[PDB]
RNA sequence: ACCCACUCCCCGGCGCCGCUCGUGGGGGGCCCAAGUCCUUCUGAUCGAGGCCCAGCCCGUGGACGGUGUGAGGCCGGUAGCGGCCCCGGCGCCGGGCUCGGGUCUUCCCGGAGUCGGGUUGCUUGGGAAUGCAGCCCAAAGCGGGUGGUAAACUCCAUCUAAGGCUAAAUACCGGCACGAGACCGAUAGUCAACAAGUACCGUAAGGGAAAGUUGAAAAGAACUUUGAAGAGAGAGUUCAAGAGGGCGUGAAACCGUUAAGAGGUAAACGGGUGGGGUCCGCGCAGUCCGCCCGGAGGAUUCAACCCGGCGGCGGGUCCGGCCGUGUCGGCGGCCCGGCGGAUCUUUCCCGCCCCCGGGGUCGGCGGGGGACCGUCCCCCGGACCGGCGACCGGCCGCCGC
RNA sequence: CGGCUACCCACCCGACCCGUCUUGAAACACGGACCAAGGAGUCUAACACGUGCGCGAGUCGGGGGCUCGCACGAAAGCCGCCGUGGCGCAAUGAAGGUGAAGGCCGGCGCGCUCGCCGGCCGAGGUGGGAUCCCGAGGCCUCUCCAGUCCGCCGAGGGGCA
C-alpha cells in the first residue's frame, strides 16, 4: 500500500498476513525463505507508483536519483522456438539416432 | 518463458518429495508423476490433465484455455466424460489428436485416465 | 499481538510471575464465569470466587448439572473445594477434590456491599 | 614463519588488547538517542529553527582545500561593527559570534556582511507586547512555518564564476609556457643570493 | 519486450472500468540466485550476539 | 559455512592434515618475523629486496596537504567539461575556444597525453607540463596559470 | 561477543533482488510453485481501488 | 567628561481555570467474542460442520495458568479507552532592585623562584632532548612564548601563559527496574535452577562441592494374615503401582534366574557350507496378470449419421478496435508539461558596484524570468512483428450436454 | 516349502593386540580393567591467490542524517549540492622536482650521423597465433538456360588474447 489511512489496523489481526509499504520494500518479506514467488494485493496507487520508483529501461527512476533497471540478458528466454526456428535448423547436422552397441 | 520458470521450480519448489531415492513433483494439473520439464503443467502455455470425477464416476479433463494468460480463474476449461472403458479413452486421443494441443504427453493422460478408469470400476 | 514494550512475552517469566504472584493477585487469577440467565442480567462477563457463593462444575470429572456450594478457596493452590464434590480414602473418611475455578461456572453470588460495587464498576466500564 | 611468497605484516596485536573492545552494538539505541533529543530540542524551541546560530563564509585554510568554501563558527566583530548591530544582542538574536576570528580580506567581508543584512532582512522575532518596535501587526501566521533543517536562512553550497568562453588574444600563443614556471621557481629560489652577490659587488665598487 | 495492461477489481470483486499498464519493474530479470544472496546476507543483521 | 570448511571432513585422520612426523607445533620458526636477517635470510633477501636499511634524509612532520597535486590527462581534458561544449567548439562559427577549468574538476597539474582534438582550448591551472603545453599549443589552445 | 554478526550488501544488489522478486511474483507459475492458493483468483497482481 | 538621537523593562512566593505531543510523570481496580450439537479420552484445549453472506469478536489470533495441542473458559493483550488519587511547568491579583547605543576629547591597561638556560632521571612517534620532575643559575617590558634541526644577524605570521567557573554529544562487567535472544537445557549454562558462597577443608590469608522430575488430583495403599520388626502374601486408589515417599522415561559395564546350544590346544575373528531354534510369507501333487478374436445365455443406453447447442483449438481477412519497435509531422501539452546540461540571451528584471536625486553598459557579482539541445505526453497519415496482448464476423476439424 | 541375516553349534583353510614415535612393532617399547556422559584446528584483524555476484574508469554509505510512536523494526527504505573519504585511474628520484603518441606523403635550408613546414588517420614492425573473409576444383533423373536445391576444399588476406 502507500498513504495509510488505517489499513494497518484492518490487517494487523489476520494470521499469516504481511504489511508492506512501496517507498520501503524488504526482501526479507517480499521473498520469504530465500524463495522468489509470494502472492501479492496490490492496490492503485501502489501499482502507479512502481514507475517513478524503479523506472522502466527508457527513463531512469525519479525517486532514486542514480538508479535504473537491471539490464535483461537473454532477450528470448524460451529455447522451444530458437530450437525449432527455421532458421536455426536450416544448417544443422543429421540427427544419426543409431546406437551402435557393443558387437560380440 | 518455460525454461526460464523451470530453471527456478526443479528445486526449490513446493509440491517436490524426494524422501527416496526417486523425486516426484506433485502438481494439481499433471500426468505422471516425474519431476520434469516435458511433464510439468505449471510452467506451460499449453497443459493437459486427468482427473477422478468428484461424484463417484467419470473422468474430468483440464485443459489450459491458452486465451487469457495470467488469469488462473478462467485459464482452466474443466470438462466430464462419463461412458464406457472404450469412449472415454477414444474421445480423450481425439482430444489431442486432432488438434495440435501438445501432442506429446497423449500416451500419459491416456494411461492415467485407463488407471483411474480401473480404480473407478469397483 | 503485543505492543506495549513494558509487558512481557517471556514464558519463564510469566510462568514465575504467576506462581509467585501475591494473594491479591491470587482472587483476580483465580476468576469463574458466571452463567448465562445471570451474564445478561449483570452485565458483567466473569467474577472473583468467594466463599459463600454457589458454583456449578461444567467440566471435569464431577461435572453435571447438580448444584454445588464452594467451602474454602485456596488461593496457595488456585483451586476451590465443593461439599458435595468429595472423594472416599482408603480408610473410608470423606475428603474433598480440588477443582479449578476456571473450570466451573457460577450460578449464585452473595449480594455484599462490596461485590455490587465491583459488579457496578465493571457494567459502568463495559458500558 | 614465513611463507613462499606474500606481503610482510607487522599487526598491532602485540598488546593486551582483548580487554579492551568497543563493539558497537548500542549504535542504533545511539542514533534513536540523538534522534529523540533532536526532536525533544525542536518541539521545545520551535519558534527558532534547528541549529538556530546563522554561521558565516569560511574558506578551508590549507592548500589542499582552500578551493572550496564551508560553514564556520561565528561572524567577527568587525562583521557585526559594519552590519551595524551590537555585539551582545546579536547572540539573543540567533547569530553567532566569533570573537577570536580576525578579518584579513575584504573580499570576505562584504561576503560576510552581505550574509548578516540577508539573515536581518529575513529575521522576523516575537515581542512580549506590541509596544516593541521593528515589527509587524501579524507574524505572518507563524511566519508560514516553524523550524527550518540543514542551516537557518540558507547552506554554504558552492558557487562558480561562469566565464563561458571568449577569443583566444594574439599573444596568447606566446604568453606563458612552462618556462614561465620553471623561471618563477628560479628566481624564488636564487632571490637572496643575488641580493647578496650585488650587495658585494657594490661593496667593492 | 510487451506489456500488457491489467484491469483494477472493486471492492465487491468485479473488474472496474479503469485499467492500468503493467510497470517495468514486472518485467525484470528474475535471479534467484541473487534473491537467494541478497535475503542470506540481510538476514543476519537483526540477530543478536550470544557470548559465554 | 563450518559445513563447509575443511575441518569436516578431516574427521578421523590423526593428524588433522598436518603430519605424523612433524606435528603442528606452537611457532616453531618463530614469532611474527623472526630472524629476518638469519635462518630467514634467503626468503627474506629473495621475496623482499631493499628491507633492511634507510635510504633516504627524514622530514619531521610531513604533511599530506602540501604534496597535494592531483594530476589530469589529455586525453581526460575533455571528461571534465559537458558534451555539448565540444559539439558547439566543433561547430566552429567563428574563433572562440571553449574555457576548461580543471581547479573546478579537483585537479592541480595537467600532464601530456597526445591525439588531442583539433579544437582550440582555453585551459587555466597551477601547473603545467613542458609535453602537454606544446602539444596544446601546437593545436592553436591557450594556457593560463591561476593560483 | 564481538564475533562478525552483521553483512552488508550493495545497494544496487539490494535493488536487483527486490525487482527479482518483483517480476517472479508476476508469473502465475513461479507464485503457485510456492504453496499459495490462486487457484480461484481472477488476476494474479490483485491491484484494488484506493478505498481498501 | 561633553554632543546626538532613545529606551519603561526585568528578576524572587502566593489562589485559580485550560493544557504539556504520544496525546507530562507515579500508583490501585475495570472494559469484545462458544464453553452449543456428535464422537474419542482418566481428563479436554483433539476430531468435520453450524443457511445463500458464510455460527460470533477482532485496533483485542503474543504469552501464561487451567487433567494435552485454546483467539474466544480465566488475569492478561489492541485502543489520542473511560472514571479515581498524588507530583512538576506555561497566563494572570501584594512585596524589593533598576540608564543603554555612536563620534569626539582625556586617562588606564595586567598574574615571578615564574619563563628560560645548564644538568640528571622518567616518559613520548617527537628526532641538538615532546612533556613532567629534583638541584643550580634565574629576568624583560617595542617584552615573552611558538613557527617541528642546534647557533648568530634581519624580517614576517599568531597568542597573551605562571588565577578560576561551566551542561551538550562521550563511558559504564557495580547498583535499582525493564525488554529481547538463530545462546545453554542439569557432567551444559554464573561456583551456585535445590536450606550456595551452604555443607566441608586449613590456625590464617584462602579453597569450595554434590544435589531437579511420584501422581491430573495423595486419591501416599483401609482392612485380613506371617513375622518382634525390617519385609512380604491378599486386598484397595489411579487409565497405568510395569508411577509406592531422591518414585517421569529406564541404556551399557556387572550380576541372578529360565530356555537353547557347546566345551582338552584361552577366548574371539575372516572365507565356504551343514545342523538345530525363533520368526517371517505362502497352504502347500490346487493357484499369475492385462489386451484382441472366434463361440456359448441375459439385461441396458450410447456409439454410425443428422439436428439443437455450448466450451476450447487452428490459421485466412488483421476485418470494427487494442499496444510494441522506428521516421517525420499538428512547434502542438513550453504561459491552463517534467529533468539535466562549465550551450546561451550584459539591447530582460530585481538587489549591489564604477564614473559624471538623475544619467552613462563604461565593466563586474548573486537570484529570478526565456531560446536552442538529449531523454518523456495526445490524434491523424504510413514502415516491421502481430510475436508469451486480445475481441468480434466467417470456415475446417474436436469435446460434453 | 523358501529365507540372507545381528541366534547357537561343527568341521576345512587362513588367521599374533589395537593407537603412535620409528628405517624397523605383536614385541621382553609406551597407554588401555570395563561401561555411560564431556572432549580438541574455533573467532577477530591483516595479507595472497582462486571462484560467485553487482557496477564499471569508476566503485563503496560500513560514518551520520531523513520519513511516523511500534511485536516482527538493534530490520528494511532513502540521502544526490552528504563522495568528506578509502582503493584504482601515473610513475620515477634521497630531495629540491620532473612526469609517457606513433605512422604515411611532399618541400626547403649542404633532405647534412639534418630541423622545420603543410594534409591524414591516429598507439609501430617482424615470426607464431583460435576465429573470420575470399577462393581455383569437382559433388544432385534423359538436355544449352538459371536463381535455392548436393556440398566440402588447394591456395591467399585482415588478424583476438
Ligand atoms: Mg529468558
Ligand atoms: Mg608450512
Ligand atoms: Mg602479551
Ligand atoms: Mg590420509
Ligand atoms: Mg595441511
Ligand atoms: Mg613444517
Ligand atoms: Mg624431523
Ligand atoms: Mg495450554
Ligand atoms: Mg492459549
Ligand atoms: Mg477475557
Ligand atoms: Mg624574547
Ligand atoms: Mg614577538
Ligand atoms: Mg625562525
Ligand atoms: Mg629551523
Ligand atoms: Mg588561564
Ligand atoms: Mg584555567
Ligand atoms: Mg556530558
Ligand atoms: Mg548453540
Ligand atoms: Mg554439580
Ligand atoms: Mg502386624
Ligand atoms: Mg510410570
Ligand atoms: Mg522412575
Ligand atoms: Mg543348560
Ligand atoms: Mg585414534
Ligand atoms: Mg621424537
Ligand atoms: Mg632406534
Ligand atoms: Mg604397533
Ligand atoms: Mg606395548
Ligand atoms: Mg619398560
Ligand atoms: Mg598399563
Ligand atoms: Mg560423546
Ligand atoms: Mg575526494
Amino acid at each position: 500500500y502507500n498513504e495509510d489511512n488505517g489499513i494497518i489496523k484492518a490487517f494487523r489481526n489476520i494470521p499469516g498476513i504481511t504489511l508492506l509499504n512501496v517507498s520501503k520494500l524488504n526482501i526479507l518479506k517480499l521473498a520469504p525463505g530465500g524463495h522468489v514467488g509470494r502472492f501479492c494485493i496490490w492496490t492503485e496507487s501502489a501499482f502507479r507508483k512502481l514507475d517513478e520508483l524503479y523506472g522502466t529501461w527508457r527513463k531512469a527512476a525519479s525517486l532514486k536519483s542514480n538508479y535504473n533497471l537491471p539490464m535483461h540478458k537473454m532477450m528470448n528466454t524460451d529455447l522451444s522456438r530458437i530450437l525449432k526456428s527455421p532458421e536455426i535448423q536450416r544448417a544443422l547436422r543429421a540427427p544419426r539416432k543409431k546406437i551402435h552397441r557393443r558387437v560380440l | 518463458s518455460a525454461h526460464l520458470q523451470w530453471m527456478v521450480v526443479r528445486n526449490c519448489s513446493s509440491f517436490l518429495i524426494k524422501r527416496n531415492k526417486q523425486t516426484y513433483s506433485t502438481e494439481p494439473n499433471n500426468l505422471k508423476a516425474r519431476n520434469s520439464f516435458r511433464y510439468n503443467g505449471l510452467i506451460h502455455r499449453k497443459t493437459v490433465g486427468v482427473e477422478p470425477a468428484a461424484d463417484g464416476k467419470g473422468v474430468v479433463v483440464v485443459m489450459k484455455r491458452r486465451s487469457g494468460q495470467r488469469k488462473p480463474a478462467t485459464s482452466y476449461v474443466r470438462t466430464t466424460i462419463n461412458k464406457n472403458a472404450r469412449a472415454t479413452l477414444s474421445s480423450i486421443r481425439h482430444m489431442i489428436r486432432k488438434n495440435k494441443y501438445r501432442p506429446d504427453l497423449r500416451m500419459a493422460a491416456i494411461r492415467r485416465a485407463s488407471a483411474i478408469l480401473r480404480s473407478q470400476k469397483p | 499481538m503485543k505492543f506495549n514494550p513494558f509487558v512481557t512475552s517471556d514464558r519463564s517469566k510469566n510462568r514465575k510471575r504467576h506462581f509467585n504472584a501475591p494473594s491479591h493477585i491470587r482472587r483476580k487469577i483465580m476468576s469463574s464465569p458466571l452463567s448465562k440467565e445471570l451474564r445478561q442480567k449483570y452485565n458483567v462477563r466473569s467474577m472473583p470466587i468467594r466463599k459463600d457463593d454457589e458454583v456449578q462444575v461444567v467440566r471435569g470429572h464431577y461435572k453435571g448439572q447438580q448444584i454445588g456450594k464452594v467451602v474454602q478457596v485456596y488461593r496457595k493452590k488456585y483451586v476451590i473445594y465443593i461439599e458435595r464434590v468429595q472423594r472416599e480414602k482408603a480408610n473410608g473418611t470423606t475428603v474433598h477434590v480440588g477443582i479449578h475455578p476456571s473450570k466451573v461456572v457460577i450460578t449464585r453470588l452473595k449480594l455484599d456491599k462490596d461485590r455490587k460495587k465491583i459488579l457496578e464498576r465493571k457494567a459502568k466500564s463495559r458500558q | 614463519a614465513p611463507s613462499r611468497n606474500g606481503m610482510i605484516l607487522k599487526p598491532h596485536f602485540h598488546k593486551d588488547w582483548q580487554q579492551r573492545v568497543d563493539t558497537w552494538f548500542n549504535q542504533p539505541a545511539r542514533k534513536i538517542r540523538r534522534r529523540k533529543a533532536r526532536q525533544a530540542k525542536a518541539r521545545r524551541i520551535a519558534p527558532r529553527p534547528a541549529s538556530g546560530p546563522i554561521r558565516p563564509i569560511v574558506r578551508c585554510p590549507t592548500v589542499r582545500y582552500h578551493t572550496k568554501v564551508r560553514a564556520g563558527r561565528g561572524f567577527s566583530l568587525e562583521e557585526l561593527r559594519v552590519a551595524g548591530i551590537h555585539k551582545k544582542v546579536a547572540r539573543t538574536i540567533g547569530i553567532s559570534v566569533d570573537p577570536r576570528r580576525r578579518n584579513k580580506s575584504t573580499e570576505s567581508l562584504q561576503a560576510n556582511v552581505q550574509r548578516l543584512k540577508e539573515y536581518r532582512s529575513k529575521l522576523i522575532l516575537f515581542p512580549r507586547k506590541p509596544s516593541a518596535p521593528k515589527k509587524g501587526d501579524s507574524s505572518a501566521e507563524e511566519l508560514k512555518l516553524a523550524t527550518q533543517l540543514t542551516g537557518p536562512v540558507m547552506p554554504i553550497r558552492n558557487v562558480y564564476k561562469k566565464e563561458k568562453a571568449r577569443v583566444i588574444t594574439e599573444e596568447e600563443k606566446n604568453f606563458k609556457a612552462f618556462a614561465s614556471l620553471r623561471m618563477a621557481r628560479a628566481n624564488a629560489r636564487l632571490f637572496g643570493i643575488r641580493a647578496k652577490r650585488a650587495k658585494e659587488a657594490a661593496e667593492q665598487d | 519486450c510487451a506489456r500488457p495492461l491489467i484491469s483494477v477489481y472493486s471492492e465487491k470483486g468485479e473488474s472496474s472500468g479503469k485499467n492500468v499498464t503493467l510497470p517495468a519493474v514486472f518485467k525484470a530479470p528474475i535471479r534467484p540466485d541473487i534473491v537467494n544472496f541478497v535475503h542470506t546476507n540481510l538476514r543476519k543483521n537483526n540477530r543478536q550476539p550470544y557470548a559465554v | 559455512p563450518s559445513r563447509l570448511r575443511k575441518t569436516r571432513k578431516l574427521r578421523g585422520h590423526v593428524s588433522h592434515g598436518h603430519g605424523r612426523i612433524g606435528k603442528h607445533r606452537k611457532h616453531p620458526g618463530g614469532r611474527g618475523n623472526a630472524g629476518g636477517m638469519h635462518h630467514h635470510r634467503i626468503n627474506f633477501d629473495k621475496y623482499h629486496p631493499g628491507y633492511f636499511g634507510k635510504v633516504g634524509m627524514r622530514h619531521y612532520h610531513l604533511k599530506r596537504n602540501q604534496s597535494f597535486c592531483p594530476t589530469v590527462n589529455l586525453d581526460k581534458l575533455w571528461t571534465l567539461v559537458s558534451e555539448q561544449t565540444r559539439v558547439n567548439a566543433a561547430k566552429n562559427k567563428t574563433g572562440v575556444a571553449p574555457i576548461i577549468d580543471v581547479v573546478r574538476s579537483g585537479y592541480y597539474k595537467v600532464l601530456g597525453k597526445g591525439k588531442l582534438p583539433k579544437q582550440p582550448v582555453i585551459v587555466k591551472a597551477k601547473f603545467f607540463s613542458r609535453r602537454a603545453e606544446e602539444k596544446i599549443k601546437g593545436v592553436g589552445g591557450a594556457c593560463v596559470l591561476v593560483a | 561477543t564481538w564475533r562478525r554478526w552483521h553483512r552488508r550488501v550493495n545497494t544496487t544488489q539490494k535493488r536487483y533482488a527486490i525487482c527479482s522478486a518483483l517480476a517472479a511474483s508476476a508469473l502465475p507459475a513461479l507464485v503457485m510453485s510456492k504453496g499459495h492458493r490462486i487457484e480461484e483468483v481472477p488476476e494474479l497482481p490483485l491491484v484494488v481501488e484506493d478505498k481498501v
